[PDB]
């Protein structure tokens, strides 16, 4: 994702970040990045064990998950780097443990994270859950971090509100995009010049890198080699994502046998547990609850003390 | 230069006693219509609208549309230092960011003159919708508080069924199910369930305990509900104006 | 089908206020005679007996006989949802594991209803050893409550002594000693005696047995030597309430 972003925010607009408890998310439908998720568990039954437990915990608290997979990757920086020099096995093994638990899944046209955002900004889901701030760049209004952490690591989930970020940094999404790029995008090389906090300011009185470059120009702050500061700025805007409305996710009922006969058996693992597990998942069948006033009254604005 | 008086001044003690357990701050909008307060809750479920007209006051001088902010519980701790027969007076300068409270005595021998400093505010503000409320119930406030507290020892959230003959306050709990039925009674102790179409809704009983903190605040309590909308409980602050608590409904 | 109606329901609240700090779980016996409880406490000392007779019951129906098991705590909890002029309607079935309880106001406008579950149990029983008692005394209740509370402040036990003429309670503790005598009234007190007897009791469970004070106006103590003492209260025209404590040796 984007480099030093979380810190930048934390350090200049903490009002857009909250440290809530996993419980407060009861009734929320969230878009997850299966790829990264599946990875997190590894770093070989883990790609599914965590894909198991965690999703149970996410269910137990009322959170309704929708795992997402990536399709045909695009032009990522280090991505096509070895190309300057010239599997899905344990991946789909998950796209199974899911529907066998009654948990949705979607094949993103490319980068899931972008798709996740795609959803979130369509009311189809609450927030996007990844570890990479990218989602924010892609225009996602709400991003939840740590929702896939171990039951142990007592880390609370970290929420981020794009519309609050944009608020403080006084800059449109696009204007925010350039910031992420100059902050350290994983799509193109940043500019050795500007610093985390520095990069902000420039963007603040130069609503684009295109204007930031022509300004500072000495050989004291040179602009990258093959700088695609453009191509990127585009992706973060109009990515490749499956239409939101295209489908309706529906959490089904877990199939104890069919699944336990494809887990503790075919993949060998303590039966007693994966049984009480499927049991618990079956219990926590729901989440949505208590409405907000927003849900019925338009927000007037803000009264500020004299 | 804001300078206002209130002789039967126990109502201010009474409103801020029912304000401080809900919310930690308030956006005090002083207009020439009087003293107003729209403010959300802290849990993003509820809201307070306080309106105090000028004609419910005694003596009045408003020269500014003041928009200030009060930290509520320290102000309540200061309001705990005056009796209920005592006259409450407020003074405010539009450049001096402080509140000068003057507590007169009914025998005028004890004078109090307290001062609370100001803090800045950028509070959110949303507008309530105006609509048709399919059930408006006039009730005694003490009986209402008694009933919802009697339900508090069963479970946590309440289900309501509002219909023609009776109204049905039901709940579950760790000891099982229960429900109490009410009907109209054929000026303060009179009830009335005015109804067009029967409904069923879910609400939080703990927020009803929070809303019944204004039990001594009116003659009668009004309960206004419709389908999938914020319940508005109304305490008509007698001869003064009214306090309305909105509760966004549950799903 | 068992059904019962007691229009002095507040009494039963105080009846449950006799138990809800003293014993937590017990077994209830239901016959045509009325409601009966004969339970043991947790520290294996007090014999707790409660009788309500159905002659005082205003409306009764008991065809099949019941022996149920109740957590007395939560019954006292669900009994505290009615004012002090109300009516309790009890109803329990010969096949269902419940009590269906109807709080009925005299002004029948707010009526409360509850359905409490049951638990079949195996609490050991112990009956009343019927004997004589060499000394009986009948005294007012608030004065005895004051006496037991006060002697609990000096020491942890009480040595009582009765004779021809008066009665005496004594205790010795860390800051010295104290005693209080009473004299035979010639609101009042009575003694019928056969022998001047002295024994020793533990004031913790007198502070437990005290809480049945507003179910009566007076209180009876019946006792001898080398046998337990009986603290006795009267439920008005329906029954009575006994706490049996065996004295320290």
């Amino acid at each position: 994702g984007i480099q030093g972003l979380a810190k930048l925010i934390a350090d200049v607009a903490p009002s857009a970040i909250r440290e809530n408890d996993i419980k407060s998310y009861f009734g929320r439908k969230v878009a997850i990045d299966a790829s990264m998720s599946i990875y997190q568990f590894l770093i070989t039954t883990s790609h599914l064990m965590g894909m198991f437990y965690r999703t149970i915990r996410m269910m137990e608290n009322g959170i309704k998950p929708v795992y997402v997979f990536d399709g045909k990757p695009p032009q990522l920086k280090s991505g096509e780097l070895a190309k300057r020099s010239e599997t899905k096995q344990h991946n789909d093994e998950c796209k199974h443990l899911l529907s066998l638990m009654g948990i949705p899944y979607l094949d993103a046209p490319s980068e899931a994270e972008a798709s996740c955002a795609a959803l979130v900004k369509a009311g189809k889901v609450y927030a996007a859950a990844t570890e990479d701030m990218a989602c924010l760049t892609f225009g996602s209004p709400v991003l939840m971090r740590h929702l896939t952490a171990s039951e142990a690591k007592k880390l609370p989930i970290q929420e981020f509100h794009l519309s609050r970020i944009l608020q403080e940094l006084g800059l449109n999404q696009e204007q925010f995009v350039d910031l992420c790029i100059l902050l350290g995008s994983d799509y193109c090389e940043s500019i050795r010049g500007i610093g985390p906090k520095r990069a902000v300011d420039l963007i603040q009185k130069h609503k684009s890198i295109e204007e930031i470059v022509r300004r500072l120009d000495p050989n004291k702050y040179p602009v990258p080699e093959n700088w695609l500061h453009k191509e990127a700025h585009q992706l973060f805007l109009e990515p490749e994502v499956l239409d939101p409305e295209s489908v309706e996710l529906k959490w089904s009922e877990p199939n104890e046998e069919e699944l336990i006969k494809f887990m503790c058996g075919e993949k060998q693992f303590s039966e007693e547990r994966i049984r009480s597990g499927v049991k618990r998942l079956s219990k926590s069948r729901q989440g949505s609850t208590q409405g907000r006033l927003d849900d019925f009254f338009k927000v007037t604005g803000s009264l500020s003390s004299a | 230069m804001f300078e206002a008086r209130l002789v039967q001044g126990s109502i201010l003690k009474k409103v801020l006693e029912a304000l401080k357990d809900l919310i930690n701050e308030a956006c005090w909008d002083i207009s020439s219509s009087g003293v107003n307060l729209q403010s959300m809750d802290s849990s993003h479920v509820s809201l307070v609208q306080l309106t105090l007209r000028s004609e419910g006051f005694d003596t009045y001088r408003c020269d500014r549309n003041l928009a200030m902010g009060v930290n509520l519980t320290s102000m309540s701790k200061i309001l705990k230092c005056a009796g209920n027969e005592d006259i409450i007076t407020l003074r405010a300068e539009d450049n001096a960011d402080t509140l000068a409270l003057v507590f007169e005595a009914p025998n005028q021998e004890k004078v109090s003159d307290y001062e609370m400093k100001l803090m800045d505010l950028d509070v959110e503000q949303l507008g309530i919708p105006e609509q048709e409320y399919s059930c408006v119930v006039k009730m005694p406030s003490g009986e209402f508080a008694r009933i919802c507290r009697d339900l508090s020892h069963i479970g946590d959230a309440v289900v309501i069924s509002c219909a023609k003959d009776g109204v049905k306050f039901s709940a579950s709990g760790e000891l099982g199910n229960g429900n109490i039925k009410l009907s109209q009674t054929s000026e303060e102790e009179a009830v009335t369930i005015e109804m067009n179409e029967p409904v069923q809704l879910t609400f939080a009983l703990r927020y009803l305990n929070f809303f019944t903190k204004a039990t001594p605040l009116s003659s009668t309590v009004t309960l206004s509900m419709s389908a999938d909308v914020p319940l508005v409980v109304e305490y008509k602050i007698a001869d003064m104006g009214h306090l309305k608590y909105y509760l966004a409904p549950k799903i």
